[PDB]
């Protein structure tokens, strides 16, 4: 199935009066934040060639609250800092969609344009029919997933479902982090989405030449103080702080190497692996993947390698490692 | 005494309140008028504005009308449905009965109510297997009277750990089951 | 708490280099001067715990799951135990001339979802801190690039740290494996002396490592080639599913066989 | 979906069917069998009219001469307007099954 | 319409660092202007929109001889129990008009992923293997074996600071705020003159506007050494080439591509 690398995405905060109510354990909008920075620090953990931004809406008026960026610290600062927003006021779908589609339409094709919409309030206050831009956002090929929080609001359902995205509504705050976590990953490309190459540029870190002879002293590229050594650009010469960075002069985006290759993984799934309870003529006393006692009656086994491996061991794998250990072998 | 309940309501605070949280519609004699207002509560159903739809048990609404999945997902059932004690057509209709079939007055009264509000109740669970909680607010349902003579579907799913909730936990039992539902099979 | 990891790579066909060259660095010496290591970690405190894993062209082996000589009850039985197993491992192997290369991948690996495990069973009233000291002894395959890196960026988010200790050989992949996790980087040039690069360099825990003079960390150089003839290059077109660093525009790239579109 | 209903076999055009489905179908055929007049109560405001018009048509099939025909009213004619439309669905899926047409007839006034 | 006039006053003073970098091109007077833009409450508006009616009454009643605590008073002011029926009945469906106002993947050759970008007889295994076997027959020689006073001390001397393995200036800070400021104006024009640089764009009215660029490159690079001599001209230290960079690979692209122009005609 193929999926999309390099997604654009907007997770469309609305600041609407209805996150006032506690449903939640804690206030609605503060652990939509508090569980929004995890959402973000582990997208960018997981997709470093994307990009996410973020608009928040309230009072009828949708506000950019970060622009697209690479940086999770700076939109992690965003979200702090909204914490404290008033949180009074009405959404406007159309002006939030409109906000992202203005973005996003200068945007590459090659890349996935992806809104997550987390929606509290079940009005839709908008100056134009939202229905119009459905047929907009479909010619735009800009997917949008709503996920409704107490409401399953039928406009909403129609949007995700035409436009290709997929609609949930939360069951608790667990569901939450679960939706949320699935949502991070690359959603399969369909039919309508197109795929084409993209120019790419692999800067090195560079230092004083010898005995900082001749060297390159700057400061930074987007109060940043002298630096000895950094980034650079093939193309910019410009010194960059940190990468992954889309370029502020060629456009191009820098990356480095492992950035890319944290994405394989992606296009290499681990196949589920199948759950035996009983021993099976299993006489290995210590799993094989923690070589540790089975406490438990259950088991995990590859097709290929045909391993032992113990709950934790086959959960740590399909979750974090997303490979197997002795099947590597 | 729709008309009294939703003047007292708007001479307090809470009517305003309802407005905001959600768009309110009400039912009147006209025809086109009912007609016009439902057609603009389906439009809200359908948009996230929802709608609250204030009809008469008796009206021609009530019963033409169906609802189905994401239309009347909560049914509010304001007081047991009875008819003017006055109307003396019913005097005739109803005393002839106890006369004839030997049917007690109280009987067929409570059977007249308890009728009218199953069929004005059970239209949220047309088919599809679409969720909705149908919430009572008459403590006159909560006797077994009521009970035993509501449809035995719904009275068998009626427990009496939520015969009598108080109104907090009537909602918080909702948000609950809401929640439940909301997930997928 | 501490847990320890020593990733060991006892790669026969390069210790058995050096044992056939008779010089003066051996296997024997490099084990007992991980035990020394290990002994000292858990020397430092009783809640620090450590764990040793052996790297051979096969397979990866756990090394480590009274006072004869007056001596501390548990760290004679890890000694014993080491040992036994060690000798066992290396006078046991079968011969396969296809497969040579030491694999580490498969070791980090099993070193990290151990030290889940740990962090799992352990109290959560106290916290720890796992470390795995990789000690490479030969080069590296280039077939293991993609697992590795895998595995380390699992130990990024893992929060775990990777110190290297690389001798005889600078491991390309194996620099920019540490470098990611923020892991120490000590080239040791002298094999015979490796032990005082351990009770300085690699001993002390992060806790203390910020708080202390260690050598700088080396230079690390992210090249990038295309998959054409591996050469360093500077620009690269990947596309939006293989995400492959090529040489030059193309119609379509062949790991992909997408229908490009001109434009 | 050919259901072996006590009575006789009954084809029905969905896949499943609840044992309150069940229940009914098998109600409907002894009030039927016993050719007498009758009440029953069903709480879905749909499926009850496929289930019905199915056994009826079942019947019909097995025993022609024990019913001429049958007379299904509504309250209203756009609830009756998908009574018709639950029809021709059961119809064209007996058609598909039988695989050819058969003299059989429905309307609504 | 003035339309430009009217977003320069706006941008005047409200933003200083982008009116800064506008009116340093002109400072040294490198080009025109034109190019530089050619290239790049709540409850009475809720009444507004909601009651068309009290939207003619304001039109007609326009403040005149009156006053708006006026008006404002006249906001709030079974024949009446209907009319509330009927006008939440109206009202509700106002706010809901003002509301709606007009692929598998397949591939071929994996093992390149195996061995990604990182770059780079028979009988010697056996030697090794046997060699290595007997090799630790014998163990725990740690009492002495392990290490030696003389190795230990050439360890620490190495890690000393001056010894192997261990290696081992803020005094400018106004300059600090020039130097942004230059680099912030690069920046700026590097910004449209690399805008369609990458893309080929053959076509006659793409290609002017590259051409046109270029030439401001020249033109604004004859201001930028000046500055470079003014600042260079007070310490002879802590050289400032990271800038000269910049602006010879512009000229080196500039000039390529320009004698690649050529061959390709
Ligand atoms: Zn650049
Ligand atoms: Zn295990
Ligand atoms: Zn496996
Ligand atoms: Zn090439
Ligand atoms: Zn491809």
């Amino acid at each position: 199935v193929r999926l999309g690398m390099m997604r654009h995405l907007y997770v469309v905060v609305d600041g609407s009066r209805t996150m006032e109510d506690q449903d939640l354990k804690p206030n609605r909008l503060t652990c939509t934040l508090k569980l929004l920075e995890y959402f973000v620090e582990e997208y960018f953990d997981q997709n470093p060639i994307s990009q996410i931004g973020i608009i928040v809406t309230k009072s009828k008026r949708a506000e950019k609250l970060t622009e697209l960026s690479g940086n999770p610290r700076k939109h992690i600062t965003s979200l702090k800092k909204a914490v404290d927003m008033t949180c009074h006021g009405e959404p406007s779908l159309y002006n939030s969609l409109s906000i992202a589609m203005q973005t996003l339409k200068h945007m590459p094709g090659h890349t996935s344009r992806e809104v997550l919409i987390i929606f509290s309030s079940l009005t839709t206050c908008d100056p134009s029919n939202i229905y119009d831009l459905i047929k907009t956002l479909k010619a735009a090929k800009i997917r949008v997933s709503v996920i409704g929080l107490s409401a399953e609001v039928r406009v909403c359902t129609v949007l995700a479902r035409e436009t290709g995205g997929t609609y949930h509504v939360i069951l608790d705050e667990s569901h939450y982090k679960e939706l949320l976590t699935h949502h991070v990953s690359p959603p399969p490309a369909s039919s309508s989405s197109e795929c084409s190459l993209i120019r790419m540029g692999f800067p090195q870190h560079t230092i004083a030449s010898l005995s900082d002879q001749d060297a390159k002293p700057s400061f930074s590229m987007a109060e940043p103080g002298l630096t000895l050594g950094g980034y650079f650009c093939p193309q910019c010469r410009a010194k960059y702080c940190e990468l992954p960075v889309e370029c502020k002069i060629c456009g191009l985006t820098l990356v480095s190497a492992p950035h890319l290759a944290r994405s394989y993984h992606h296009l290499f799934p681990l196949d589920a692996f199948q759950e035996i309870p009983l021993e099976e003529y299993n006489g290995e006393r210590f799993c094989y993947g923690c070589q540790g006692e089975l406490k438990d009656q259950h088991v995990y086994v590859c097709a290929v390698c045909q391993n032992v491996f113990c709950v934790d061991c086959d959960v740590f794998v399909h979750d974090s490692l997303h490979c197997c250990p002795g099947c590597i072998h | 005494y729709m008309e009294s309940t939703v003047a007292s309501w708007y001479e307090q605070g809470i009517l305003e309140n309802i407005q905001r949280n959600k768009l309110l519609f009400i039912e009147t004699q006209d025809g086109a008028e009912t007609s016009v207002a439902l057609e603009k509560y389906q439009e809200a159903c359908e948009n996230g504005r929802g709608a609250i739809l204030l009809s008469v048990a008796r009206g021609k609404v009530s019963e033409g009308i169906d609802f189905v999945h994401h239309y009347g997902r909560a049914v509010i059932m304001f007081g047991v449905p009875y008819v003017y004690t006055q109307s003396r057509i019913l005097k005739a209709r109803l005393e002839y009965l106890r006369d004839q079939f030997q049917i007690r007055e109280n009987d067929f009264l409570t059977f007249d109510a308890m009728r009218h509000a199953a069929q004005c109740v059970g239209r949220a669970i047309r088919g599809k297997t679409d969720y909705g909680l149908m919430v009572f607010a008459d403590k006159r349902f909560a006797r077994g009277d009521k009970r035993g003579k509501l449809p035995r579907w719904i009275q068998e799913h009626l427990t009496d750990a939520n015969l009598n909730l108080t109104v907090d936990e009537g909602v918080q039992v909702a948000k609950y089951f809401l929640r439940q539902m909301a997930q997928p099979f | 708490l501490n847990l320890l990891v020593i990733v060991v790579d006892a790669n026969p066909i390069w210790w058995g280099k050096q044992a056939l060259k008779e010089s003066q660095f051996t296997l024997s010496k490099c084990i007992d001067a991980v035990m020394v290591l290990g002994n000292s970690h858990l020397f430092m405190n009783r809640s620090n715990k450590l764990a040793v894993i052996a790297s051979h062209i096969q397979e990866s082996r756990f090394l480590y799951p009274g006072s004869k000589d007056g001596k501390y009850e548990l760290l004679t039985s890890a000694n014993e135990v080491i040992v036994e197993e060690i000798k066992d491992l290396m006078t046991k192997s079968d011969i396969k001339g296809q497969h040579t290369e030491t694999l580490l991948a498969g070791s980090l690996a099993k070193a990290l979802c151990y030290i889940h495990r740990m962090n799992k069973e352990v109290k959560d009233n106290q916290e720890m801190k796992s470390r795995i000291l990789v000690i490479k002894a030969a080069e590296d395959s280039a077939l293991q690039y993609m697992n590795f890196m895998n595995v380390i960026f699992a130990a990024q988010k893992q929060n775990i740290l990777i110190d290297a200790c690389v001798l005889d050989s600078d491991s390309g992949l194996l620099q920019q494996a540490c470098d990611i996790t923020g892991g120490l980087y000590l080239k040791v040039p002298q094999m015979p002396s490796l032990l005082q690069y351990l009770l300085w360099v690699f001993l002390p825990d992060q806790d203390q490592r910020s708080q202390l003079i260690l050598p700088p960390p080396v230079h690390v150089d992210y090249r990038a080639a295309c998959f054409c003839h591996r050469n360093l290059i500077e620009i690269g077109y990947v596309c939006s599913v293989c995400l492959s660093i090529f040489c030059n525009f193309s119609p379509i790239c062949t790991t992909c066989e997408t229908a490009f579109k001109i434009s | 979906m050919k259901l072996n209903v006590d009575g006789l076999l009954v084809y029905f055009p969905y896949d499943y069917i609840y044992p309150e489905q069940f229940s009914y179908m098998r109600e409907l055929k002894r009030t039927l069998d016993a050719k007498g007049h009758g009440v029953l109560e069903m709480p879905s405001g749909t499926g009850k009219t496929v289930s019905l018009l199915a056994l009826i048509m079942a019947y019909q099939r097995a025993y022609p001469l024990e019913v001429t025909k049958l007379i299904y009213c509504s309250r209203t004619v756009p609830e009756i307007e998908k009574v018709i439309e639950e029809l021709r669905k059961l119809l064209n899926f007996y058609e598909k099954q039988e695989g050819e047409k058969l003299p059989f007839l429905g309307l609504a006034l | 319409a003035n339309k430009e006039l009217e977003e320069k006053n706006r941008m005047l003073q409200e933003d200083p660092v982008l009116f800064q970098l506008y009116k340093d091109l002109v400072v040294s007077q490198v080009i025109s202007a034109e190019e530089f833009w050619a290239n790049r409450s709540d409850i009475i508006e809720s009444i507004f929109r909601t009651y068309p009616a009290v939207k003619m009454k304001y039109a007609e009643n326009v403040p005149h001889n009156m006053t708006e605590k006026e008006f404002w008073t006249r906001f709030f002011q079974e024949n009446s129990n209907a009319a509330i029926i009927k006008r939440f009945n109206h009202h509700s469906a106002m706010v809901l008009a003002a509301g709606l106002r007009k692929i598998a993947l397949n591939l071929k050759k994996s093992d390149r992923y195996y061995h990604g970008p990182t770059p780079i007889t028979s009988q010697d295994i056996i030697n090794s293997f046997q060699s290595i076997r007997q090799e630790m027959e014998a163990y725990t020689p740690k009492l002495t074996q392990v290490l030696s006073s003389s190795a230990a001390s050439s360890t620490i001397t190495a890690l000393s600071p001056g010894g192997a393995l261990m290696q081992g200036q803020m005094v400018p800070n106004d300059i600090q705020s020039e130097l942004k400021h230059l680099y912030v104006a690069v920046g700026e024009l590097l910004r449209h003159f690399w805008s369609c640089f990458p893309v080929n764009t053959p076509f006659l009215e793409e290609k002017v506007v590259k051409m046109k660029s270029n030439l401001e490159r020249f033109q604004v690079t004859k201001l930028c050494p000046f500055q470079e001599k003014i600042r260079r001209q007070y310490l002879s230290t802590n050289l400032v080439s990271h800038i000269e960079e910049m602006l010879q690979t512009a000229y080196n692209k500039l000039h390529t591509w320009q004698s690649r122009r050529l061959m390709k005609k």
